[PDB]
C-alpha cells in the first residue's frame, strides 16, 4: 500500500485552482452578509433605546414599551422559523456540523432569509443569544449556495465550500480567522472519518470574510482589555482548579441547555402559534430586563471588558452568573434563531472574574489581577461544554490579545474538557445533533 | 507571620575560606531570597528561590535549605564579600526579613595607630575646646581608649565612633573626642590618650601639653 | 533601572512628610512598587506595595492611614505618605521595583534610600574645626590629618578631601548625638611630604543648614 | 447513519491511561528538549572561549575555530552513520513516515544519536536549527514510554507518539499552539483517518512546555516588541511578498533535495568520506562563524536584528544568499539538525528585504520593515514546507506581534497558493517519499 | 487629547529658531507626528514627518537642512529646526497627529499652532489701555465695554475677559500693522447690573515677549 | 506632488439650502479628506477616505468623488457651518492640502449696535489719544463710519478693522479706532462716530466730550 503513499505524498496539497477560486467569493460574500447581521442586530437594538429615550418619562410606559418592542421582534423571529425553516432555530452549527457529514441538509434557498432576518430580529430585540452560530450557518449556506450556482461536482467542492464558509462564518463573528479555521478543523469537520476538506481554501475563504469585516469594522475591537498582567509559574496550578470547576460545571449546563429544550416544548407541543408566542414571551422578558438590568439580558459582550476589569463586586457577580444561566437557557432551549457560542464567553469571563477575586485575595502573596482569570476561563465554558478547547483559545486570544496568559489558558481550558470528559459531558453541539439526527429516524 | 532568625548574627573569614550562615523560619518557607548590604549601601539581591544566582552574583556563592531552614554558602570567601545579609521571604504574605548575618573579614592583628590632635583656635575662640584623638586601623575591634587631664582620668566629655571594616585593608577605627571648655581647658596642661588592646600588652599612650 | 528617592527629612513629632521615587530606566507600569525602611542600624521591614492599575494596595499591619503609598504612573513616580509621625519612624526608607522568577516575589532592585528624621530639635548648622598635628608631636614618614565637624542638626553632613581626589587612606567617623546634636570627625592619612607639602582640604557639608564649608587643613603655630 | 448517533454520543473519550501518558511523555520530552537546548550553548559557549584564549594570534584563531567545529561536526556524522543514519537530516520526516507505520522508531538508538550527535552538530555552530532534531527526540521520547509500560492499540501507539512529536517542537521554540497544530496540520497522516487523542497531544505539549518554562523564562527566544500595525490598503503587498515566496518555496525545495544527492556523490555512502566531508562543512562552519556571524549558525541571533531593519538592504541580499548556501550544505549534507528554524532565519531576511523596498518605494503608507520581515519569518515554512497555518501560529506567539495576523496569513497563504502553483510539495513529505520510494527499490 | 506647540516667535532673516509642541492626553510614542504651516493668506503646507521610533523623518520637498524635525518621546514632544529663515518661511506652525482610515493618512488631531515671524525688525511688549464708557450712563441693560492693545511685535496677541469665564458676547478685532507695530482691541457687551456689581479683566498676551497683562476695566472717575 | 483645486474659493448660502463645493486633482487621488477651519481655531478632521465624518460632524455632511474631481456636500447647511474647508490627499506624495473654500452665510439685516470711548487716561499719560469706537454685531457687512472731531468729519488717524462673520449668528463687527497726539485731542472737545449701515437710512452716532 505505501506504492499508493510514495503516490500521494509528492501529490500533496494540490486543491483544483477552480474550487479555490470558489473560497474566495464564497468568503467575500459570507463577509458582506456577516457585517450586514452585525449592523442589522444593531440599528434595531438601537431603534428600541431611541424610542425609550422617546418615552423617558412615563415608567410602566417605558416597561411597556420596552417588553412589547422586544416580545414583537422576538414573535416575527420564531414565527419565520417554524413557518419556513425549523432549522433555523437553535444554534445553527449543528445543522452545518451534520450538513458536513451528509446526515443533514443545506435548503439555502429557504434558511438563508429566515436565519439572517429571523435572527437579526431575535437579536436585534436583545435576547440572550449570539450571533455565534447564526452567522456560522448563514456561512454554510452561502458556501452550498454558490456551489450550487456555478454547479461544481465532487465531494471535495462540495465539503469545501461549505466548510470553508462555516469558517468564513465564525471569522466575521469575532474577526478572529485564525479561530474560524480552528473551528473547523477541530468541530464542525467529520469527527468519525477522513474527509475531502481543502484546508487552503478554507484559508482563503477565512481571509476574504475577514478583509470584508475589517472594511467595515476597522478602528475599534469587539473585545478590548489592554495588557493585564502576567501569570507566575506557581500561579498555574489555580488555573488547574479553575479549569476544574469548569469541567464538572460544563456538563451539567450542557443538560439544562438539551432539558430546556424537552421542558419549553411543552409550554406550545411544537404549535406554531403557542410557540411563536411563548416566544414573544421571552423575547418581551429580554427587552425590560434589558433595561431594568442589563447585564442580564443581550448577548454578552458589553460585559465582558467590564467585568475583567474587576468593575463588579463579587456579590455582583454571583447574579449575573445565575441571571445569565437562567437567561441564555430560556432564550437558546427555546429554539429561537440564534447562537450560545458568545453568550458562554460572555458567561465564563463572568465565572472566571469571580474565581479571580477569591484567588486575588486568599492568595496576596501571588499578586493576583482577576482579569487574568476571567481571559483564562473566558473560552473555558466553550472547553467544558462546546468541547473545542483549541478553538476557544485560539478566539479568545485573537479577542484579548493577552498571549502572555496563554499557558493559564490552556491549562485551565484543557483542565476543563478532562473533568468534563471525566464527567460524562458530550460536545453540546453534537448531542444536539445526535438528537437530531435520531429523532429524525425515532419519528418511523 | 514568620519571624526570619538569621543564624549567626556576626563572623569573621579569610579571603579563600568556605563560609555558611543560616535563616530559621517560624513556620514553613519557600524558596526565600538573600540581599547582600554593602556598608552605606542600597540592598542588592543576591540569591533568589533559595539558590539562584542573580545574573552578576559571583559563582563561588550559593547556598540554600528547605523545608524551615536555609542557609548562605560562599565556597572560597574572597575580600568581596564584606557585608550583611538578610534573607527575606515572600511565600507567605506578608513577606518579612531576617535580623540579618554580618560578613565581616578576619586578618593580622594590626597595632591602634593613635594621633591625638588639640583644640583648634577657632574652636577655643567660642567657649570651645575638644581634644580629638585618632586610633585608626587595627584588628580586631576590641580597643579601649582613656583620657587623663594631669593624670587625673576623665571620662566626662568623651564621645567614640568606630568606623566599619575598612575596605581595602579589613583594619578597623574608632575616634575619642573630648569636649571640654576654655575656662575648664585653660586650668590644665597634661592631657594625655591611652589606647589599651589585644596587640599590645600596654596602654599605646599619646599627649601633648597646652605649652 | 534606577531609582531615585526624595523628600527624606526632619519632622516634628505628630508631623506628616511624603516621599517619592522617581523611577528610570523601565516600563514604570507592568511593575510593582514598594516600599521597605530600615531603622538606624536595624532591621528591614516592609512599608507597603502597590501594583500598576493603582488598584491594589498593601501595608504591613498598621493603623489605617498610617501610611498612604501611591503612585503616578505619568511621571513614573512612587509616593508614600505617613502620618502622625513618631520616633518608630525615624528610620531610613527604600523604594524598590519587584520582581519574580517562580511567584516568591522578592525586592528586585532598590533605591539609594532617604532618611526621615523625626525629632523636635531645631535644624542647626555645623562647626566645622581643623585636626592638625601639634606641639609635642613627631612627623613621621606618613602623616594623619582631619576635621572636626560638631555641633550639627540633623544628618547628615557628608565630609571628602580636597573634593573626593584623596579618596584613599581617608576614615570618617559616624556622628554620634549627644544631647540631641550630632557631633563627627574625619581623619585622612597621606605622605608626611605631600603636606603641609600640597594642601590637603576637607569638605563637610550639611544639605539641612545650607551649610557648606572646605576647611583646608594647615600646620599649627 | 445509525452509527453516528453512537459516535457522536461517545465522543472525546480518550482512555484515562493513554492521558497520564501523553502527560509523563511531555515531562520527558521537555526535560530533554531543555538538555539539548543547554548542551548545545555550553558549547558554542567554550568554542568562543578558546577563541577569546587565542585573541592575539589570528590565523591560529581562524584555525582553532575551524577544527573544534569541524571536530564537533565529524563526531556528529559519525553517531549518525555508524549508529542510526536516520537521525541523519530533518528528523520530523522519520516520524511523519513513523505515523504512518512506514518507518521505525529505533528510539534505543536515535535518542543518543539525534541528542549528543546534534548537540555536537549544532554546538560546533552549523547552520542547522534544533527544529526537527528535538521533534525526532520527542516521538522516539513517546515510543520508548509506550514500550515501556507497554500499551497497546493504534491509538495509544499513535498519540503517545504524536503527542511527543508536538511536546517537541513546542519546547523547541516555546510555542505550545504551535506544536498541536504542526501535528493536526503536517504531522498526522495526510490521506486517510487515524486514531490520535488531540487532548493528550495537548498534555503532552503542556507539560512539555511547564518544564521549558521552569527552566528558560525571564527571556524569549525572538524579541521584536510590538512593531506597527498594517493598514488594509497596505495588504497587497503583503500578497505580492507571499507571491515572491511562493515561488522560491518550491526551488529551494529543489535545492535542498538535489544538494542531498549531489553531496552524497562526494563520499558515496562512506562513513569515512562522509563524517570527513562532515567535519569539513562543519569547520567552514566554525571559521564563517567567527569571520562573517550571520552567514552561520542556527539563525535566531540575527532575526531581531534584521526585523530592527539594522542591516543595510546590501546586507541583507548578502546575508540571504549566503544563508541559502550554508543552510543547503549543512542540511543536503544529511547532518543531524533541523531546516525548521534556518528557514524562520531565511524568511525573516527575505521579508525585511521586501520590507524596505516598500518602507521607501511607497511612503505615503508610512511602512516599517520589521512587519514584512514578522510577515514573512513563517513565510518560508508555508512556500516549501507547506504548512501556513503552523507557520503563522508559531511566528504569533514567538514574534507577539498579533496586529500583523492579517498581513501574515495573506502573505503565508499567498505562498502556499504560488507553491502548488508552481509544483512545489511538502518539503517534508518529499523527503518522506524520497525515502520511503528508495527504501524499497 | 492635545497638542500645545511653542517656540516659534521672531527670527531675523537667515537666522534659525527651534520650535517644541508638548503632547498630552495619549501615547505620543507611538504615534507619528507630522507639521504643517499657513503662510498668511495662503494654503497649508505640509512640513514633514516622523515615525514614533525615529526611524524615519521624510520632509517636503525642501533644502539640504532647512527643516531638521525630531522628537523626544521621553518629554512627549516634538520638534522643528528651521534654519536660515526667509520670507517665505513665515507662518502659523501646526503640529499634527497623524492616523488613517482604510490607510490613506491624515492629520488627526492639530494644535493651536505658533507664529514664526523672519525679521530684522524688534521685540516689543503690547501696552494695555482699559476701555470703559464715557459716563453716559444711558446705558440700556447691556453695555458694550472692551479694552485696547497698541504698540507690540510680532503677532499674535491673545485677549480674553474674565479668563475666558467670560466668553459669550465678546469680539476681538483682527490688528492692523502700525508702520512698526501692531495694534488691536476687543469689546464686550454685558448685563449692567453685572458691571461694577463683579470684576472685569480683559487678559491680554504676547507669546514672542513672553508677557501678560490683565487689564481691569475702570469705569472712568 | 499633486496639486488640489477647490470649487467656490468663496461661496454664499441661505441655511436650508443644499450646499456643494469641490476639490480636483492633476492627477488620480482617492480617498481624500476635508478639514473644516471655523475663524481663529486651528482646522480639524471633518471627513476622510471621500466620504467618512469624523466623529461629532453633523450628519447634515456628506463628502463624495472618485479619481480627479471630488466634492463636500451639506444637505442642509446651518450657520453654524461657516467656516473654510481645506481638502487633502495623501495616496500620493507628499500630502497635498486643497487651497480651501470659505462658505459665507446670508442672513436677515442687523444693525450695528455703536459705542464711543474716551482716549483713556494711562494712554494719555504716554502721549497717545485713542478715541475707540466699536459697532458689532451687524450684516450685511457693508457699512461706512465717520468721525468727528467738534462737528468736524476726520478722515486720518483713522483704522477700522472687521472681524470675521460669526461662527454662531452670522454677523459681522468693526472697529473704528482714530488715534492723536494726545494734546490733538485734548484742544478739541467733543467726538463722534457715524455708522450707516443698510439697515437704516439716517446714520447711526455715538459722541462724547472732553468735559
Amino acid at each position: 500500500r505505501r506504492r499508493q503513499l510514495i503516490r500521494q505524498l509528492l501529490e500533496r496539497d494540490k486543491t483544483p485552482l477552480a474550487i479555490l477560486f470558489m473560497a474566495a467569493v464564497v468568503g467575500t460574500l459570507v463577509g458582506l452578509a456577516a457585517v450586514a447581521f452585525d449592523k442589522g442586530v444593531a440599528w434595531l437594538q438601537n431603534q428600541r433605546m431611541g424610542a425609550l429615550v422617546h418615552t423617558a418619562d412615563n415608567y410602566p410606559l417605558l416597561l411597556t414599551v420596552a417588553f412589547l418592542c422586544s416580545a414583537v421582534l422576538a414573535m416575527f423571529g420564531y414565527f419565520l422559523v417554524r413557518k419556513y425553516a425549523p432549522e433555523a432555530g437553535g444554534s445553527g452549527i449543528p445543522e452545518i456540523e451534520g450538513a458536513l457529514e451528509d446526515q443533514r441538509p443545506v435548503r439555502w434557498w429557504r434558511v438563508l432569509p429566515v436565519k439572517f432576518f429571523g435572527g437579526l430580529g431575535t437579536l436585534g430585540g436583545g435576547m440572550v443569544l449570539g450571533r455565534a452560530g447564526p452567522t456560522v450557518q448563514i456561512g454554510g449556506n452561502i458556501g452550498r449556495m454558490v456551489l450550487d450556482i456555478f454547479r461544481l461536482k465532487g465531494d471535495e467542492a462540495r465539503h469545501t465550500l461549505l466548510a470553508t464558509g462555516a469558517a468564513a462564518g465564525l471569522a466575521a463573528a469575532f474577526n478572529a480567522p485564525l479561530a474560524g479555521i480552528l473551528f473547523i478543523i477541530e468541530e464542525m469537520r467529520p469527527q468519525f472519518r477522513y474527509t475531502l476538506i481543502s484546508i487552503k481554501a478554507v484559508f482563503i475563504g477565512v481571509i476574504m470574510s475577514t478583509i470584508m469585516y475589517r472594511i467595515f469594522n476597522h478602528e475599534v475591537a469587539l473585545i478590548d482589555v489592554g495588557k493585564l498582567s502576567d501569570a507566575p509559574l506557581n500561579t498555574l496550578w489555580l488555573y488547574l482548579i479553575l479549569g476544574i470547576i469548569f469541567g464538572i460545571f460544563g456538563p451539567i449546563f450542557n443538560k439544562w441547555v438539551l432539558g430546556m429544550q424537552d421542558l419549553l416544548h411543552r409550554v406550545h407541543g411544537g404549535n406554531i402559534t403557542k410557540w411563536v408566542l411563548m416566544g414573544g414571551a421571552i423575547g418581551g422578558l429580554c427587552g425590560l430586563l434589558g433595561f431594568v438590568a442589563p447585564a442580564t439580558s443581550g448577548g454578552g459582550f458589553n460585559l465582558i471588558p467590564i467585568a475583567t476589569a474587576g468593575n463588579f463586586s463579587m456579590g455582583m457577580l454571583v447574579f449575573i452568573f445565575v441571571a445569565r444561566v437562567i437567561t441564555t437557557l430560556l432564550c437558546f432551549s427555546s429554539g429561537a434563531p440564534g447562537g450560545i457560542f458568545a453568550p458562554m464567553l460572555a458567561l465564563g469571563t463572568v465565572l472566571g472574574t469571580a474565581f479571580g477575586m477569591v484567588a486575588v485575595e486568599l492568595f496576596p502573596q501571588y499578586h493576583l489581577e482577576a482579569g487574568t482569570f476571567a481571559i483564562a476561563g473566558m473560552g473555558a465554558l466553550l472547553a467544558a461544554s462546546i468541547r473545542a478547547p483549541l478553538t476557544g483559545i485560539i478566539l479568545v486570544l485573537e479577542m484579548t490579545d493577552n498571549y502572555q496568559l496563554i499557558l493559564p489558558m490552556i491549562i485551565t481550558g484543557l483542565g476543563a474538557t478532562l473533568l468534563a470528559q471525566f464527567t460524562g459531558g458530550k460536545p453540546l453541539y453534537s448531542a444536539i445533533l445526535a438528537r437530531t439526527l435520531a429523532k429524525q429516524e425515532a419519528e418511523q | 507571620d514568620i519571624v526570619l532568625t538569621q543564624s549567626p548574627a556576626i563572623m569573621s573569614a579569610a579571603p579563600g575560606d568556605k563560609v555558611t550562615m543560616t535563616c530559621s523560619a517560624s513556620s514553613s518557607v519557600s524558596y526565600i531570597h538573600w540581599y547582600q548590604q554593602k556598608s552605606g549601601t542600597s540592598p542588592k539581591r543576591w540569591i533568589y528561590d533559595t539558590s539562584k544566582l542573580t545574573s552578576g552574583v559571583p559563582v563561588r556563592f550559593s547556598g540554600s535549605g528547605s523545608g524551615t531552614s536555609y542557609s548562605l554558602t560562599i565556597n572560597t570567601m574572597e575580600a568581596e564579600d564584606a557585608a550583611t545579609y538578610y534573607c527575606q521571604q515572600w511565600s507567605s504574605h506578608p513577606q518579612t526579613f531576617g535580623g540579618g548575618t554580618k560578613l565581616e573579614i578576619l586578618r593580622a592583628d594590626a597595632a591602634p595607630t593613635v594621633s591625638i590632635f588639640p583644640p583648634s583656635s577657632e574652636q577655643l575662640t567660642s567657649g570651645g575646646a575638644s581634644v580629638v584623638c585618632f586610633l585608626n586601623n587595627f584588628y580586631p575591634k576590641d580597643i579601649n581608649v582613656k583620657w587623663k587631664i594631669d593624670g587625673s582620668e576623665r571620662q566626662n566629655g568623651v564621645l567614640n565612633s568606630w568606623t566599619d571594616q575598612d575596605s581595602k585593608d579589613s583594619t578597623y577605627s574608632m575616634s575619642s573626642t573630648l569636649t571640654l571648655t576654655k575656662d575648664e581647658y585653660e586650668r590644665h596642661n597634661s592631657y594625655t590618650c591611652e589606647a589599651t588592646h589585644k596587640t599590645s600588652t600596654s596602654p599605646i599612650v599619646k599627649s601633648f601639653n597646652r605649652a | 533601572v534606577r531609582l531615585l528617592e526624595s523628600g527624606g527629612g526632619l519632622v516634628q513629632p505628630g508631623g506628616s512628610l511624603k516621599l517619592s521615587c522617581a523611577a528610570s530606566g523601565f516600563d514604570y507600569s507592568r511593575y510593582w512598587m514598594s516600599w521597605v525602611r530600615q531603622a538606624p542600624g536595624k532591621g528591614l521591614k516592609w512599608i507597603g506595595e502597590i501594583n500598576p492599575v493603582s488598584s491594589t494596595i498593601n501595608y504591613t499591619p498598621s493603623l489605617k492611614d498610617k501610611f498612604i503609598i501611591s503612585r503616578d504612573n505619568a511621571k513614573d513616580t512612587l509616593y508614600l505618605q505617613i502620618s502622625k509621625v513618631r520616633s518608630e519612624d525615624t528610620a531610613l526608607y527604600y523604594c524598590a521595583r519587584l520582581y519574580y522568577g517562580y511567584g516568591y516575589w522578592y525586592f528586585d532592585v532598590w533605591g539609594a534610600g532617604t532618611t526621615v528624621t523625626v525629632s523636635s530639635a531645631k535644624t542647626t548648622p555645623p562647626s566645622v574645626y581643623p585636626l592638625a598635628p601639634g606641639s609635642a608631636a613627631a612627623a613621621a614618614s606618613m602623616v594623619t590629618l582631619g576635621c572636626l565637624v560638631k555641633g550639627y542638626f540633623p544628618e547628615p553632613v557628608t565630609v571628602t578631601w580636597n573634593s573626593g581626589s584623596l579618596a584613599a587612606g581617608v576614615h570618617t567617623f559616624p556622628a554620634v548625638l549627644q544631647a540631641a546634636l550630632y557631633t563627627l570627625s574625619s581623619s585622612v592619612t597621606v605622605p608626611s611630604s605631600s603636606w603641609p607639602s600640597e594642601t590637603v582640604t576637607c569638605n563637610v557639608a550639611h544639605p539641612a543648614s545650607s551649610t557648606k564649608v572646605d576647611k583646608k587643613i594647615v600646620p599649627r603655630a
